């Protein structure tokens, strides 16, 4: 037998439903989302870190000239200066006070500490949401991992299920992402090759060992003024470090919907948002026909004190009369009240106490026992606490969210005006008919 | 530090402790089953926007109904008296004249 | 679970109330004022004989 439903995607909250197959006895169905994993598809644009500004040992053409070559280092920078006449600890280094050129050379490579200290730039696309479900029907309680897309079926032992598509697609990752040492950030890093000095991603490469590293750090060489040989240079600060300081908080503290971010691969677990349509083919073997199940004769509902809170702050009692000892399923046929227990051992005659939670100020909801329906009427007080360590297990609607006292006052106040305008129209019509008849 | 907590919930991380999640309740002051004096105060804190909108709606609807009352009654009174207002010895049922004179 | 009452200040007389948490069986609460001393703020001005 195939059943369709729409389960709220809130990990840690059972959802209960009843399947009433006409031939068979009613069966319970409680569904829990044990875990979710929203994982996107990503491609690595580049990696970046602190550049090491390496400066090759300078060469001098002692009484001649030199020309700047065209190398393929990262941010490669070469200049030639005129007569320098350098000196060393050994002493003078050349024999021409003029035309004693020097060639200044500098470029960058990855710092030796970049192996651990580096950042990866990724792009994300549409993310596919995968869910692990624990689903119980009657006694069976198998689990299963499935993809929530509306197409791919999550075949289990025999329980077949299709889920989705998600009611509202959502992705915590913006279009561009950066992942550094576990932490995730949403930074619109500049594209590959578009290095700008002094900002994030000033040096980029396809991989740590890749030799085609490209960078633009605005390095510039100056004329050596002191007569000791040395090459001076000034360069913008490492934009990688600038970003590290101005990073802001990571996404583990900023992703919405209470989502716990994890890496390797990039993913978003336990993310509570939207509704998941689930269609499930429960096998008929677990079904039991009503000729063998106990059909109860008479049940009534008496509700104790109740309170509307996330916790199970409501209690009630069922006085029942049935025809056999068995395992009838109990259920709530309202969206604003959910019971705790599902199956109760039922006798020929007796009573059962149950717990429930509601969101509505009044419990005005139908309880069903093995198909027999009875209306519970109650009046739940406001909760005494202010904060709980549990999530609210049931949504709060509008219709069953105002007490019948308020409802009666509102309906009286509106019905007064409605009846008054109706009576006024009727009076005008009647006056016209009386004038016409006695004219 | 003061933190506003919504019904969807809130999470705070303090130091190196593991995250703590807490969810709000609906424990507004007042009573949802008492006199309307209690109703309004209870529902204003949960949803002041909606509560004010509904109260205004009711107030307007009452004023509409009352205005309509006169708009109909007075006209009917008019058309039921004016034919007899220009006649001798207007032997109207006295209940109608009394009702229409007020 | 916080419960608020107004116990009459009468020594030796127990006062009984019922606490009703919504999801739980009621519990009985007996409050007895075993002793009470009222002490003022006092300061010696002098002694005499």
């Amino acid at each position: 037998f195939e059943h369709a439903t729409t389960v709220p995607n809130v990990p840690g909250i059972p959802y209960k439903a009843l399947v009433e197959r006409a031939g068979y006895a009613p069966l319970n169905l409680e569904i829990t989302v044990v875990s979710s994993e929203l994982t996107p598809s990503t491609n690595k644009e580049y990696v970046t870190c602190k550049f090491h500004t390496v400066v090759p040992s300078p060469q001098v053409k002692c009484c001649g000239s030199l020309e700047c070559k065209a190398s393929s280092k990262a941010d490669y920078t070469c200049r030639v200066f005129g007569g320098v006449y350098p000196f060393m600890w050994g002493g003078a280094q050349c024999f021409c006070d003029s035309e004693n050129t020097q060639l200044s050379e500098a470029y960058v490579e990855f710092a030796p500490d970049c192996t651990i200290d580096h950042a990866v730039a990724l792009k994300v696309h549409t993310a596919a949401l995968k869910v692990g479900l624990r689903i119980v029907y009657g006694n069976t309680t198998a689990r299963l991992d499935t993809f929530v897309n509306g197409v791919t079926p999550g075949s289990s032992r025999d329980l077949k299920v299709i889920a989705g598509p998600i009611s509202a697609a959502f992705s915590p990752f913006d279009h561009k992402v950066v992942i550094r040492k576990g932490l995730v950030y949403n930074y619109d890093f500049p594209e590959y090759g578009a290095m700008n000095p002094g900002a994030f991603g000033d040096i980029q490469a396809s991989s740590l060992d890749a030799t085609d590293i490209v960078a633009r750090t605005d390095i510039r060489l100056l004329k050596p003024s002191v007569k000791n040989i040395h090459v001076p240079y000034t360069q913008a600060v490492s934009g990688y470090e600038m970003w590290k300081n101005n990073s802001g908080r990571p996404l583990q503290e900023t992703a919405p919907f209470g989502c716990k971010i994890e890496v390797e691969p990039l993913r978003a677990t336990n993310c509570a948002y939207g509704h998941i349509p689930i269609s499930i083919d429960i096998p008929d073997a677990a079904f039991v026909r009503s000729s063998e199940s106990p059909t109860i004769l008479e049940v009534s509902c008496t509700v104790a004190d109740c309170i509307y809170s996330a916790d199970f702050g409501g209690s009630l009692t069922l006085q029942y009369k049935a025809n056999r000892e068995g395992h009838c399923p109990v259920h709530s046929h309202s969206t604003t009240a959910v019971l705790k227990e599902a199956t109760t051992h039922v006798t020929a005659t007796g009573s059962i106490t149950l717990h429930f939670s509601t969101s509505s100020p009044q419990a005005n909801f139908i309880v069903s026992l093995c198909g027999k329906k009875t209306t519970c009427n109650a009046e739940c007080k406001p909760p005494a606490d202010h904060i709980i360590g549990e999530p609210h297990k049931v949504d709060q609607e509008f219709q069953a969210a105002v007490s019948k006292t308020s409802w009666n006052w509102l309906l009286a106040l509106f019905g007064g005006a409605s009846s008054l305008i109706v009576v006024g129209l009727i009076v005008l019509v009647c006056s016209s008919m009386l004038i016409n008849t006695r004219r | 530090r003061n933190f506003s907590v919504g019904r969807e919930g809130l999470e705070y991380v303090w130091g190196n402790h593991e995250p703590v999640r807490v969810w709000a309740q609906e424990s507004a002051p007042g009573d949802p089953h008492g006199w309307p004096h209690e109703i309004i105060i209870h529902y204003y804190h949960r949803h002041p926007v909606y509560t004010v909108i509904v109260l205004c709606g009711v107030a307007l609807a009452i004023l509409v109904g009352t205005a309509s009352s006169a708009a109909c009654i007075a006209k009917a009174r008019r058309d039921c008296l004016t034919p007899y207002a220009l006649a001798p010895n207007a032997t109207v049922p006295t209940a109608l004249a009394v009702l229409c004179c007020i």
